[PDB]
RNA sequence: CCCCGGCGAGGGGAGUGAAAAAGAACCUGAAACCGUGUACGUACAAGCAGUGGGAGCACGCUUAGGCGUGUGACUGCGUAC
RNA sequence: ACGGGGCUAAACCAUGCACCGAAGCUGCGGCAGCGACGCUUAUGCGUUGUUGGGUAGGGGAGCGUUCUGUAAGCCUGCGAAGGUGUGCUGUGAGGCAUGCUGGAGGUAUCAGAAGUGCGAAUGCUGACAUAAGUAACGAUAAAGCGGGUGAAAAGCCCGCU
């Protein structure tokens, strides 16, 4: 049985989180957690808390065992963007996008 | 004057930005086809 | 009597993009580029219904020319000989016998060599 | 200087074919505590190469 | 019924050996380009390589008519500016004589991926000996 | 449209398509290009064409067995139940009743029957002679239509 | 109400409801645009990227075979609106 | 300064017979316009001759959309409109059937009326791309360490420089 945990509206762009999500796709969750511990990215902190939550959902809500779970699916989607105004020279105004993302981790023992 | 701009409400006279002959770096030697 | 356009305009755009499947990039996604690519595919398809009839006759003639020279005669003397012997087989069947029945092609060559001599 | 044509999503993914991260391959195991750590770094308990080096 | 097309997994290719001693350069090269392409077979298909393998011996003894032995000039450019280079027919024969037949045959072949694969079946040697005896090439006195 | 006549930006220099009004029909919230007025849709019919059309419709009601002539058609009290019982005694469901001059027992009793219109002989019109299945005229109503139609 | 988490944000269960992919960023939920999975192609190859021909592979059929769908090596022609 | 390879003919002149070559012509199948004659029409069919590149522009004939009548009718919670696939069909604009989604509307036929069809106007409004994870992070007066708090401290608090 699969088990999903998600972080919606995570304050980072999807391109920055997708670099970290490509490291742990298909790995055992024991191995995937220690890859995330020694990756020096802010997105590695965000993906680790979603993976830790998918692990705990599978033990509690699904009765699984920890030593057989693998990261079957992991994908990052784009969330809504927050529009901000940035003053430039000579009266110019630019528009700042503050991109968010939806992280989804699926752990399965099969 | 541009009095109801919603993209840039803070400014009314903007052709010092994109019109080349109204920029502060315009030199009249660029107009040599005379 | 105010008419809105949303249902009609969407069905017209969806009809063009269905004909643009398989095309590269914006040619299968973007209506302004796909409509332009569907029309150019229609001018090519009209033109190549005429060129299909030229390209197959060109292929049949080169295969008859190869199989006739395996029997000691050129194309232009083999066609003249079959016209003198009043054989009305066309180039599509002659190029087919040349591949699949090489003995029956030899019988046609000796028929054409006989009418010339 | 600016583009004359919009580059495609194909050309964008080709440029990003060198942007991939490399994973750390071998965490060591400290020979007294059994804790994982980076090579030539102390553990999170402050052991290094078998002994308590940082009493924190 | 649709017209036959040759399928590349079931194409019969044969091996031949040609002696180029005293032959005219261009009249030998047109027959070479016919058989490398496959124009002599009834199974000819314009997008399938249905040709033959040809060994050419004595490439340094090919003949040309007229004053072409000193007047035929071979040009190429190197890619650097001012880098146009020339060589006469006799300078090509004295330095690398297998290139004279290879250049003439390459200009008579189709241009593209298929014509580059037709060129690969041409084996040119400057002397009387080859080492393709395991392929059993048949003597083609053209 | 509410708004001023101020030019939104200047004619030359901003790198952008020229404008003269915020109320232009090209713009969102702008005017309608050929915005409508209240109009009169009534047509003229010649008197002889109106009377010639009625005689053709009446001739088709005689031909297509849709015209019924009685001598008496009224009810006795202004009750809807009386007329509904009367019409199903005649196998009439959807019917136009044309009488000589109108009784108010009959006019009140058919106000609630949606398939039944009661008219007098001068208030006929060409559409209700076609829109109802059967047409019942009293015998004194028929002679008034003849003098109306010459 | 229980669980992960910072007594967070966010989520997974449970429960309500006809429906929760009706969960308050809430009816329906198109397109541009951005991803994950699968089949096929692609690292000796030159151009409006299609069209005509066409091998191979994969998946469905149904047979004493060769049709359907997807992909498209190679090749003729071809300079958008 | 043959399109190239190449050519002593694969060049030039004269004569001759073959063949290739176009959407030209012929063959087979189909559609339409304008004439002529007729199984007889009631305005359609049959036979025959001929015609069918097209801008500006003139003439003819249709499709579809919203609203009104026909309609207190007909279809629809045994699933309407809309959305998304597939199959069939017409010369075309299009039409019909059906799987999934959706959850309450839709509308034949023959007429009537138009805010009736969009890719362009440096069109207008909203959404989303590209350059690109690039430039930059606002005075070159400057920071270093210990302790505390905290899920987490280069930037907060305390202390010493
Ligand atoms: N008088 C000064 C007005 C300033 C205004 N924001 C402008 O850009 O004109
Ligand atoms: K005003
Ligand atoms: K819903
Ligand atoms: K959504
Ligand atoms: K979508
Ligand atoms: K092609
Ligand atoms: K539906
Ligand atoms: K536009
Ligand atoms: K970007
Ligand atoms: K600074
Ligand atoms: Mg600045
Ligand atoms: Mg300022
Ligand atoms: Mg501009
Ligand atoms: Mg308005
Ligand atoms: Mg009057
Ligand atoms: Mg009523
Ligand atoms: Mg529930
Ligand atoms: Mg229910
Ligand atoms: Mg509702
Ligand atoms: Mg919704
Ligand atoms: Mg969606
Ligand atoms: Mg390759
Ligand atoms: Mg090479
Ligand atoms: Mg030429
Ligand atoms: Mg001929
Ligand atoms: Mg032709
Ligand atoms: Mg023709
Ligand atoms: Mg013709
Ligand atoms: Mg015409
Ligand atoms: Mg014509
Ligand atoms: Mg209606
Ligand atoms: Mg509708
Ligand atoms: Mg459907
Ligand atoms: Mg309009
Ligand atoms: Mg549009
Ligand atoms: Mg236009
Ligand atoms: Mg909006
Ligand atoms: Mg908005
Ligand atoms: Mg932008
Ligand atoms: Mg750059
Ligand atoms: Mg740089
Ligand atoms: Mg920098
Ligand atoms: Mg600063
Ligand atoms: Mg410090
Ligand atoms: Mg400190």
């Amino acid at each position: 049985m699969e088990t999903i945990a998600k972080h919606r509206h995570a304050r980072s762009s999807a391109q920055k989180v997708r670099l970290v999500a490509d490291l742990i796709r298909g790995k055992k969750v024991s191995q995937a957690l220690d890859i995330l511990t020694y990756t020096n990215k802010k997105a590695a902190v965000l993906v680790k808390k979603v993976l830790e939550s998918a692990i705990a959902n599978a033990e509690h809500n699904d009765g699984a065992d920890i030593d057989d779970l693998k990261v079957t699916k992991i994908f990052v989607d784009e969330g809504p963007s927050m529009k901000r105004i940035m003053p430039r020279a000579k009266g110019r105004a630019d528009r700042i996008l503050k991109r968010t993302s939806h992280i989804t981790v699926v752990v399965s023992d099969r | 004057m541009e009095n109801n701009s919603r993209t840039m409400p803070h400014i009314r006279r903007t052709t010092h930005i994109m019109k080349f002959a109204h920029r502060n770096s315009f030199d009249f030697h660029f107009f040599n086809a005379r | 009597a105010r008419v809105k356009r949303g249902v009609i305009a969407r069905a017209r755009h969806k009809k063009i993009l269905k004909q643009a499947k398989g095309y590269y990039g914006a040619r299968s996604r973007v209506y302004r580029v796909a409509f332009q690519a569907v029309i150019k595919a229609g001018q090519y398809a009209y033109r190549d219904r005429r060129q299909r009839k030229r390209q197959f006759r060109q292929l049949w003639i080169a295969r008859i020319n190869a199989a006739a020279r395996q029997n000691g005669i050129s194309y232009s003397k083999f066609i003249n000989g079959l016209k003198k012997a009043s054989v009305e087989i066309d180039r599509k069947i002659l190029a087919d016998i040349a591949v699949f029945d090489k003995v029956a092609f030899t019988a046609l060559v000796e028929k054409a060599k006989a009418a010339l001599a | 200087a600016v583009q004359q044509n919009k580059p495609t999503r194909s050309k964008r993914g080709m440029r990003r074919s060198h942007d991939a991260l490399t994973a750390v391959t071998s965490l060591s195991v400290d020979k007294t505590s059994g804790e994982k750590h980076l090579r030539h770094h102390i553990t999170a308990d402050g052991y290094y190469r078998g002994r308590k080096v940082i009493a924190k | 019924m649709k017209t036959f097309t040759a399928k590349p997994e079931t194409v019969k290719r044969d091996w031949y050996v040609v002696d180029a001693t005293g032959k005219t350069l261009g009249r030998l090269a047109t027959e070479l380009a016919r058989r490398l392409r496959g124009k002599h077979k009834a199974e000819y298909t314009p997008h399938v390589d249905t040709g033959d393998y040809i060994i050419v011996l004595n490439a340094d003894k090919v003949a040309v008519t007229g004053n072409k032995r000193t007047d035929k000039v071979y040009y190429h450019h190197t890619g650097h500016i001012g880098g146009i280079k020339q060589a006469t027919f006799e300078e090509m024969i004295a330095r690398r004589p297998e290139r004279v037949i290879e250049i003439a045959v390459k200009g008579m072949l189709p241009k593209g991926p298929l014509g580059r694969a037709m060129f690969r079946k041409l084996k040119v040697y400057a002397g009387n000996e080859h080492n393709h005896a395991a392929q059993q090439p048949q003597v083609l006195d053209i | 449209v509410t708004g001023s006549g101020k030019k939104p930006w200047r004619q030359k220099g901003t790198g952008r398509a020229r404008s003269g009004s915020i109320k232009s029909p090209i713009w969102r919230s702008g005017g309608v290009t050929f915005a409508a007025r209240p109009q009169d849709h009534s047509q003229k019919v010649n008197k002889k064409m109106y009377r010639g059309a009625l005689k053709s419709i009446l001739s088709e009601l005689v031909r297509q067995d849709r015209l019924i002539v009685v001598e008496k058609f009224s009810v006795e009290a202004p009750k809807t139940k009386l007329l509904a019982q009367k019409l199903k005694d005649m196998a009439l469901e959807d019917v136009l009743i044309i009488t000589g001059e109108l009784d108010e027992n009959l006019f009140l009793a058919a106000r609630n029957l949606h398939k039944v219109d009661v008219r007098d002989a001068t208030g006929i019109d060409p559409v209700s002679l076609i829109a109802f299945d059967k047409v019942v005229m009293t015998a004194d109503a028929v002679k008034q239509v003849e003098e109306m139609l010459a």
